[PDB]
């Protein structure tokens, strides 16, 4: 039996950094 | 166990499957989802071509390992 | 009506910039008037880790026809690569790059470059495209190893 | 450009080769452009196509081959690798990007090759390539057993 | 339009870090910020866009970068 779990990015954005300042 | 299917479109599909159920089922499932066929695509684990009759057991697969998808080809 | 080809190529380019395989390069060229020429891409393929090609970055040109994506592009290494399935002209001979074989409109530029990368260390010796690489491969693997390693070193980034 | 020569190259036969006279070697060589390997190959296959074991025809074909090839190899610009590559293409032993139709009868070209590689003017660097593709499995070659194995024996000599 | 755009840095290990930056800010600011994040030093790595090295004074505008462009970062060390 098969069951779907999840589908996401292979290389997700790990962190966001703001250089606008 | 859980097994990840790394595609060539930047996405990964994760499936849960028994330790002794052939990956033939996982294959036609992934294809069924991305609207792909199996003649056009091939699968590999840690670099080795996967046979449809293999289960996670004999290939010593563990929880959250990755299957890699590739477009069938040959030079000439 | 070839504007279908240009619409798809701009779409390929768009996706490539956001998400492309690490170490790979694929940049449209520019006409004399500074505008983009989506019909002629300058590309580079890194050797796969764990192979004699490792560390090399191999320049390749991707030429598209007006009937693209119905037809595949022509892929030529510049300079021509020492490799069994690469014609003396530098043209890569691969099934996915032949309209009558394994090519299909859905194949992305990414897949093309990934396919050619796969070919590098997995040549088809039974159907060679050049004589030099075939001969050395079959008569002297030691020499073949040397040539590939040397070639990759010559084309390191 | 003598007509009897052009007539021979258009429709080769051992008879026409002989009837060209004892200058057939020099004549054929001059009528062919020895700067374009594609044409040197075509000339080589045309000449070698009328090869026969019989001594007179044999010498006429070998003398022509020698004349044709010495004029070509002596040209410092002539690319010997393009010649050998394209020769293998026309002989159907190697794929071609432009999809060339392979000749049918390889006995003559093989016997001619056998003679050529024994000559000093032949670039020794090409021999390993000939050996590889004459050795490589091919149905046309399997039908030319005696000629094939003879060329191979010659390529293994010393 | 926006003064700023989003740029991503991808490493060999598949890691991705995303930066919001002004179109005319020298990219040295982004590279230093990435170094701080990963705890590395500038000389340890190189940044490339469209296969070309990025200089510290290069701005997104000068390199004709666009929103969501990805920069590839490479470590320079080698074993011996």
């Amino acid at each position: 039996d098969i069951q779907f779990v999840s589908e996401g990015p292979l290389r997700p954005v790990l962190e966001y950094i703001d250089l606008v300042s | 166990i859980n097994l990840k299917v790394a595609g060539q479109d930047g996405s990964v599909v994760q499936f849960k499957i028994k330790r002794h159920t052939p990956l033939s089922k996982l294959m036609k499932a992934y294809c069924e989802r991305q609207g792909l066929s199996m003649r056009q695509i091939r699968f590999r684990f840690d670099g080795q071509p996967i046979n449809e009759t293999d289960t996670p057991a004999q290939l010593e697969m563990e929880d959250e390992d990755t299957i890699d998808v590739f477009q069938q080809q040959t030079g000439g | 009506m070839s504007g279908i080809a240009l619409s798809r190529l701009a779409q390929e380019r768009r996706a490539w910039r956001k998400d492309h395989p690490f170490g790979f390069v694929a940049v449209p060229t520019k006409n004399p008037d500074g505008t983009m020429n989506l019909m002629n891409w300058e590309c580079a393929i890194p050797g796969k880790k764990g192979t004699p090609w490792e560390g090399g970055l191999f320049k390749l040109r991707m030429l598209f026809k007006d009937d693209y994506p119905s037809s595949p592009p022509k892929c030529k290494f510049e300079p021509p690569l020492f490799h069994p399935n690469v014609y003396p002209s530098g043209t890569v001979c691969l099934s996915i790059l032949e309209e009558d074989k394994d090519w299909r409109p859905a194949i992305t530029i990414k897949q093309i470059l990934l396919g050619i990368q796969e070919l590098l260390n997995e040549p088809n010796i039974q159907d060679p495209a050049q004589a030099e690489a075939y001969t050395i491969y079959c008569q002297n693997r030691v020499e073949y190893e040397k040539r590939v390693r040397a070639q990759a070193k010559k084309f390191a980034p | 450009p003598p007509a009897d020569v052009s007539t021979f190259l258009a429709f080769p036969s051992p008879e026409k080769l002989l009837r060209l006279g004892p200058k057939s070697s020099v004549l054929i060589a001059q009528q062919t452009d020895t700067s374009d390997p594609e044409k040197v190959v075509s000339a080589f296959l045309k000449v070698s196509s009328v090869f026969k074991d019989e001594a007179t025809v044999r010498m006429a074909v070998q003398d022509a081959v020698d004349a044709l090839m010495q004029k070509a190899f002596n040209s410092s610009s002539f690319n010997s690798n393009t010649f050998l590559t394209r020769l293998l293409v026309h002989m159907g032993l190697l794929k071609s990007e432009d999809k060339v139709k392979a000749i049918a009868n390889l006995y003559g070209p093989l016997m001619a090759l056998n003679h050529m590689v024994q000559q000093d003017y032949f670039p020794k660097a090409l021999a390993p390539l000939l050996l590889a593709f004459v050795t490589k499995p091919n149905s046309a070659l399997e039908s030319c057993s005696f000629a094939r194995h003879s060329l191979l024996q010659t390529l293994y000599k010393v």
